């Protein structure tokens, strides 16, 4: 609001959408992890 | 100290307490009565001060 | 049920396309969408805020019937 | 232990356990074999 | 005096009572002779007043049930927060709230249901939610998922604490009867402590946490660059840069020169242009004022000290022109039975819920809430239904009290006797009012339909032929529009944009709010609403008043509260109990609420919601056809039911397909209900006889002889199925339409 944080956001505009997309993809894949192949019957013990 | 608001609030609180006294004490005046009188005096003082400042 | 089946089959046969009944009659949503909702468009437009046509009386009777049905309840 | 075992044998609890086991077995069978319309083993 | 009184270990915790079902009632505990026993075991489970007669046990059971309910609610809240934290696109929606649809549920991939994972937006696939939780989280200042996880953990902990508290207060230290009968202390603590302190703490949170974070977000700062909430508390320089008043500290508050806090405590009103919601400073100011008011009002009743008021003294010393001695023995009645309190609280809660729905739709308090149409529609309909159900239940509990807890010898009240002595005039007048209102309200519509069907559009009651305008409502609207100019100099603008007069507010190319016109259609629909409400009131009042006795049956109180009839004599005495009156009034409540929600939906879609181009023209969803098509029944059937059902029936093969399936399923359930409402028990019993013979032939006869359902059970099943089917149909239709088109 002091236009310094706005300038910080403009400088770091990139990779922020990347982080958001990565978080959304992880949230979606939390249901398809088994169908993907990872988190199979082994290593479910205290995992995922 | 010495401002108009301080004098107004002090006068209101003292007058309310004095009125509440009559109409270890010679006349039964427990701490609850003093607290209620002080609170009502403070309410009245705040009201009158804010009314006067708002003109 | 019998009259619904007869009317739908014959109306599709007359309209020139028989694939509609052959395809949409195997599930009930097809019955609800391709028979009642589709064919009621001309009936419900008997009278509108703009005007009316010769079907108007039938439309009235339509609504009339509904009322009586509810009164039975 | 006797009273807890007696309670666990009441009708709703046994019914929910049986139906949960059946649903799990059916879901796992349908997962291992995705689609089935005819019996092809013969 | 006021004291803490408890009993140590009234009951012992053991599993021996779990093994034997129906231990509360001896008749149930004896054993199952037929199947009806099972149906009874669930009916009398929560009727604590029938298990025993001592008030102490009933009060303790009520307290424990309240604790368990609180634990369940906390578990539900924790689950919602955990779903928001883990499976959601909250972080993606935070940056671009206008172009992303909220979603917090993910469906598995077992059968083929993966088509339900729609493209909500932000690189996510899932079911779009309409709970409005994202707006609440944004208004609270949450910008990450770790905070949501912590909130979920805290909710789990609090649910466990509530369950342990319930167990402790039933099995270890149970309060005595005198503890519950102290209403003055309870009122003082609920007013000053539960309400004032909570609102004060929330106002403090809003002042310290919500306002700076929301200001940074509204400025345009990226959510990942905003300082953490505790940085504002730790660093006074940041707050001084944001709000200079904080640089002075708490000195102004004690100095009584409160104007210095005018930066973050304002009285402007209206909607915020950026987010289309109320100002957060106004909300904090309102919470502070409400906290002050509740804290002041919480010290009215005398408890343990000289100062205060006595409720009994206030009631007894009341003198008036129309009342007289009046309220003399009401204190004992209210402090003796639970049912009267339950009825009063139920009615008040229902009315409050309806008021909440109205105030929430009128003035949106959350950011980016007005432009999300599905959330608004869902909130309005849900709150209306909840309020209606509570209002219905109030009358049933009032009838229960009047039936089983009323005796004019030990506890006599003059007002109740006076009301009970002239019930015939009340019932007759209410019946006449209902008949007159219904005749006029529906005859207007029937006349319009008949005149339009005969090619006579100049004889109808419309804005063009015969005008019936709501002059009083228009006068009130004009007064409210002109209110802030002279009558309320403190406010910069009016409270709401609904009042005729002002400007249009739109956020992100979508209309947020604009003044709502009023015409003949609003007149007709308002009168229909009044007619339905009056009929429901008539039914409930007739049920309540004639519970003890009637001209037809002079001893109805001996039979009880839940009895089917008295017999085939006297011409027929079916459905004479108050339970039947409640079961009949449920239908009319359903009808009234359905009409209200239909009116709200059509009017909002036709006259308010829409889109705006760059030039400045506004295109509404249905193009303003409410004022000319809603004056006839055919218009309601064609332009609302037929036209707006296109989306639900065409949703197959898409992400909305589930809704369509529900649109069918509910229908089925509705029809099913008819089977329980048009038939009787004897036919089913006679059929079960032959079925039992066929079973007996093959040696598969059960010891518990099958029996047909009782009459009351059949009526309850029918009404439950009817209500469930209708409500689910409306839910599916509304959600499908508002998600596909908005
Ligand atoms: C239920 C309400 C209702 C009402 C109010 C109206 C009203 C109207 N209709 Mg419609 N109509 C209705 C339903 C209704 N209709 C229905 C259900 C149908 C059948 C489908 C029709 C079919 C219909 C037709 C076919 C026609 C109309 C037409 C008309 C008009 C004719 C009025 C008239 O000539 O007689 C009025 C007669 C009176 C004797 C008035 C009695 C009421 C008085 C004022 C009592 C007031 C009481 C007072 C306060 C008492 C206090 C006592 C105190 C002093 C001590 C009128 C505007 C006619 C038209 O052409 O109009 C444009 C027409 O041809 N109507
Ligand atoms: C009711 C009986 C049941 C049965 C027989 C199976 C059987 C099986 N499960 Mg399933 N499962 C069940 C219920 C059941 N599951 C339930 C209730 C859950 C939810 C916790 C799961 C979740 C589950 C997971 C997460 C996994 C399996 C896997 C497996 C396979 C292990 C070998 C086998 C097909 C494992 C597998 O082999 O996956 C590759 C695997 O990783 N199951
Ligand atoms: C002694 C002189 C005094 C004066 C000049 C005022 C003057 C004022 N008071 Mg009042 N007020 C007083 C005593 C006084 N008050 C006291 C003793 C109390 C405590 C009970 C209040 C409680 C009070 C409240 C709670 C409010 C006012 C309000 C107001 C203002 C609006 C006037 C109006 O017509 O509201 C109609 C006005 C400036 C209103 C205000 O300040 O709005 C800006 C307001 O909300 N007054
Ligand atoms: C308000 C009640 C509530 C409700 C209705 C749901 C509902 C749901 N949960 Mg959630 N959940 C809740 C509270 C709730 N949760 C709480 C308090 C926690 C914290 C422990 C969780 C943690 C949680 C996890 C960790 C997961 C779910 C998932 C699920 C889904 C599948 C459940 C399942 O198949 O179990 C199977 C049934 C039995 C084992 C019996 C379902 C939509 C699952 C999901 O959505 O996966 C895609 C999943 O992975 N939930
Ligand atoms: C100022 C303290 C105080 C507070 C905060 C409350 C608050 C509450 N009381 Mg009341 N009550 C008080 C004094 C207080 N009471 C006194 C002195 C009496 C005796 C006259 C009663 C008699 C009473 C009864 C008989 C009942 C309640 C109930 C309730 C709950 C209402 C449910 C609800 O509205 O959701 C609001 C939800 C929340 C805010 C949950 C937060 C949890 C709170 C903060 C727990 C801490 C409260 C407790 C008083 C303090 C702990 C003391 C202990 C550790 C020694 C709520 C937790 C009803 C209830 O639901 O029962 C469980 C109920 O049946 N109260
Ligand atoms: C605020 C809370 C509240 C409370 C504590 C009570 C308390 C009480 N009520 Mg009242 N009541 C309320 C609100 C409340 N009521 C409301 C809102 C209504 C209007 C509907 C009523 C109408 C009412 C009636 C008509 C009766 C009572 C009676 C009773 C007593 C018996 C309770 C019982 O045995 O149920 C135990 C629980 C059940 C029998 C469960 C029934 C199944 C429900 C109906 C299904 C709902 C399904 C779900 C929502 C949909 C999903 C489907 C899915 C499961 C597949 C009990 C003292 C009864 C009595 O005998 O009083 C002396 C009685 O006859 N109440
Ligand atoms: C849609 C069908 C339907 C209709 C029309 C009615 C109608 C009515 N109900 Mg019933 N009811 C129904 C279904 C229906 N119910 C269902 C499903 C239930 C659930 C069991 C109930 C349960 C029920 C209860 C519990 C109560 C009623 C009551 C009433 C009356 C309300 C008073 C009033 O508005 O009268 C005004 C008249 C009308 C709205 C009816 C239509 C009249 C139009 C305008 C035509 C008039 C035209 C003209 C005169 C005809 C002449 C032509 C002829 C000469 C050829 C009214 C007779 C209440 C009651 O009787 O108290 C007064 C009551 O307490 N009903
Ligand atoms: C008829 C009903 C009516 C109502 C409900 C209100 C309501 C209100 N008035 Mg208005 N007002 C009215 C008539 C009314 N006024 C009239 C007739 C006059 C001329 C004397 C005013 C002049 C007036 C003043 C001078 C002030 C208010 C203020 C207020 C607001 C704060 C109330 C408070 O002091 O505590 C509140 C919105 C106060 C305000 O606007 O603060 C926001 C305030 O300072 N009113
Ligand atoms: C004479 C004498 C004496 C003295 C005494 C005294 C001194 C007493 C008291 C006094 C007083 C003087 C008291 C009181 C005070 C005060 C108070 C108690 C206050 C309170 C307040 C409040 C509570 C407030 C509140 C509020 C707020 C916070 C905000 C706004 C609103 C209001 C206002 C509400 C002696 C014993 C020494 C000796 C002998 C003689
Ligand atoms: C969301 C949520 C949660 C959380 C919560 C929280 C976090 C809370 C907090 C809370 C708080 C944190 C509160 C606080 C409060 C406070 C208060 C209430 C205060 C008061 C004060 C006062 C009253 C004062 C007074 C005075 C005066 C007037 C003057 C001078 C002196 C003195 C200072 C004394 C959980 C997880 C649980 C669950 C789920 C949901
Ligand atoms: C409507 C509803 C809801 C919601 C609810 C809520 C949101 C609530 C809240 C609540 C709250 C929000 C509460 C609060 C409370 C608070 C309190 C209770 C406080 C207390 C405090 C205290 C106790 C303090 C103390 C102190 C201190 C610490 C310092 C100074 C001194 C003194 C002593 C004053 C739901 C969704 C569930 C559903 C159903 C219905």
């Amino acid at each position: 609001v002091i236009d310094e944080y706005l300038e910080r956001s403009k400088t770091n505009k990139e990779l922020n959408d990347k982080k958001r997309l990565a978080t959304s993809g992880a949230n979606f894949a939390r249901a398809f992890t088994v169908q993907f192949g990872s988190c199979k019957f082994p290593e479910n013990f205290t995992g995922c | 100290i010495g401002s108009s608001t301080n004098l107004i609030m002090v006068t209101s609180t003292t007058l309310m307490l004095f009125a509440g006294r009559f109409g270890g004490d010679p006349a039964g005046f427990t701490l609850a009565d003093t607290l209620a009188c002080g609170t009502v005096g403070h309410i009245i003082g705040v009201g009158v001060v804010l009314g006067l400042k708002n003109i | 049920w019998v009259t619904f089946y007869w009317h739908w089959k014959h109306i599709t046969l007359w309209q020139g396309n028989v694939s509609q009944f052959n395809e949409s009659s195997t599930y009930l949503m097809g019955w609800l969408r391709d028979y009642l909702w589709l064919n009621s468009s001309q009936l419900i437009n008997g009278y509108n805020p703009f005007g009316m046509n010769s079907l108007s009386v039938w439309a009235w009777m339509f609504l009339f019937g509904h009322l009586v049905w509810a009164t039975g309840f | 232990m006797r009273d807890l075992k007696t309670y666990l044998s009441v009708a709703p609890v046994i019914s929910t356990l049986w139906f949960a086991a059946l649903a799990g077995l059916l879901i796992e069978i349908n997962r291992l074999f995705p689609d089935a319309l005819i019996f092809p083993f013969f | 005096e006021v004291k803490i009184l408890v009993d140590r270990d009234p009951i012992k915790t053991s599993f021996e009572e779990w093994a034997k079902p129906g231990h509360f009632s001896r008749t149930i505990a004896k054993g199952p002779d037929t199947t009806t026993w099972i149906w009874n075991l669930h009916a009398d489970a929560h009727d604590f007043d029938s298990h025993t007669s001592d008030l102490e046990e009933i009060s303790r059971k009520v307290f424990s049930a309240h604790f368990g309910q609180l634990s369940i609610i906390f578990l539900w809240l924790s689950g919602m927060y955990f779903h928001g934290a883990r499976f959601s696109n909250y972080e993606a929606w935070l940056s671009d709230p206008t172009h992303i649809g909220p979603s917090a549920q993910v469906v598995w991939s077992i059968v083929g249901q993966e088509i339900l994972n729609g493209d909500v937006g932000g690189g996510f696939r899932g079911i779009q939610i309409t709970s409005g939780f994202f707006q609440i989280w944004r208004a609270s200042g949450i910008t990450s998922e770790l905070q949501l996880y912590c909130t979920a953990i805290g909710g789990l902990v609090f649910a466990a604490l509530m369950l342990f508290a319930g167990w402790f207060h039933y099995h270890k230290a149970a309060p005595k009867l005198a503890w519950f009968q102290d209403v003055e202390s309870m009122l003082n603590h609920h007013l000053a402590g539960l309400l004032g302190l909570g609102s004060l703490s929330w106002a403090g949170h809003q002042v310290h946490v919500s306002l700076p974070i929301n200001q940074f977000l509204n400025a345009g700062v990226d959510p990942k660059e905003i300082p953490l909430p505790h940085e504002f508390i730790l660093n006074r320089d940041l707050l001084a840069q944001l709000y200079p008043s904080f640089a002075e500290g708490a000195t102004p508050f004690f100095t009584l020169n409160w104007s210095k806090y005018a930066e973050f405590l304002t009285f402007r009103g209206g909607l915020d242009p950026v987010t289309g919601g109320l100002w957060l400073t106004d909300i904090a100011h309102h919470h502070l004022a409400i906290a002050i008011l509740f804290l002041i009002a919480g010290h009215m009743y005398r408890t343990n000290w000289g100062i205060g008021h006595g409720i009994k003294d206030i009631l007894e010393a009341h003198k008036g022109p129309f009342t007289g001695q009046g309220h003399k023995g009401l204190y004992e009645i209210l402090t003796t039975s639970w049912h009267a309190q339950l009825s009063i609280n139920l009615a008040m809660l229902g009315s409050l819920t309806i008021v909440v729905a109205h105030h929430m739709y009128s003035m949106p308090p959350y950011p980016y809430l007005a432009t999300d149409y599905g959330t608004q529609l869902s909130l309005f309909t849900h709150h209306m239904w909840i309020g209606g159900f509570l209002i219905v239940g109030a009358a049933a509990h009032a009838a229960i009290f009047m039936v089983r807890d009323y005796d004019p010898t030990t506890r006599y009240n003059d007002l109740l006797d006076r009301v009970l002595r002239h019930r015939d005039a009340i019932i007759s007048h209410l019946n006449w009012v209902c008949i007159f209102l219904g005749f006029h309200s529906f005859g207007l519509y029937i006349h319009n339909d008949t005149m339009s069907a005969l090619g006579r559009p100049q004889d109808m009651f419309s804005d063009t032929a015969i005008q019936l305008q709501p002059v009083f409502a228009q006068w009130i609207q004009n007064t409210h529009a002109l209110a802030p100019g002279t009558t309320a100099p403190g406010a910069t603008t009016s409270t709401s944009l609904t009042w005729g007069g002002g400007d249009l507010v739109a956020v992100g190319g979508k209309v947020a709010l604009l003044p709502i016109p009023l015409g003949t259609a609003d007149f007709l629909v308002h009168h229909i609403h009044a007619f339905t409400i009056h009929v429901t009131v008539l039914i409930l009042l007739k049920g309540v008043l004639f519970a003890r006795s009637s001209r037809l049956i002079p001893d109805k109180a001996n039979l009880g509260f839940r009895f089917p009839c008295d017999g085939p004599g006297r011409g027929g005495t079916c459905q004479v109990s108050a339970w039947d009156h409640v079961f009949l009034g449920l239908f009319w409540m359903y009808n009234a609420i359905s009409v209200v929600i239909f009116h709200f939906s059509w009017k909002m879609q036709s006259d308010v919601w829409g889109s705006i181009s760059d030039q400045g023209v506004v295109t509404h969803i249905t193009g303003g056809n409410f004022a000319q098509s809603s004056i006839t029944i055919n218009g309601w059937l064609r332009d609302f039911l037929w036209a707006q059902a296109s989306q639900v029936i065409q949703s197959y093969g898409s992400s909305l397909s589930a809704y369509g399936l529900f649109f069918l399923g509910a229908h089925f359930v509705w029809a099913f209900s008819l089977m329980f409402l048009f038939s009787g028990r004897g036919y089913w019993q006679e059929l079960i006889e032959s079925i039992v013979w066929a079973h007996n032939k093959l040696k598969v006869a059960p010891a518990t002889q099958p029996r047909a359902l009782s009459i009351v059970q059949g009526r309850a099943v029918g009404v439950t199925h009817y209500l469930l089917g209708g409500i689910a149909t409306t839910w599916a239709f509304f959600l499908a339409r508002i998600i596909a088109v908005g």
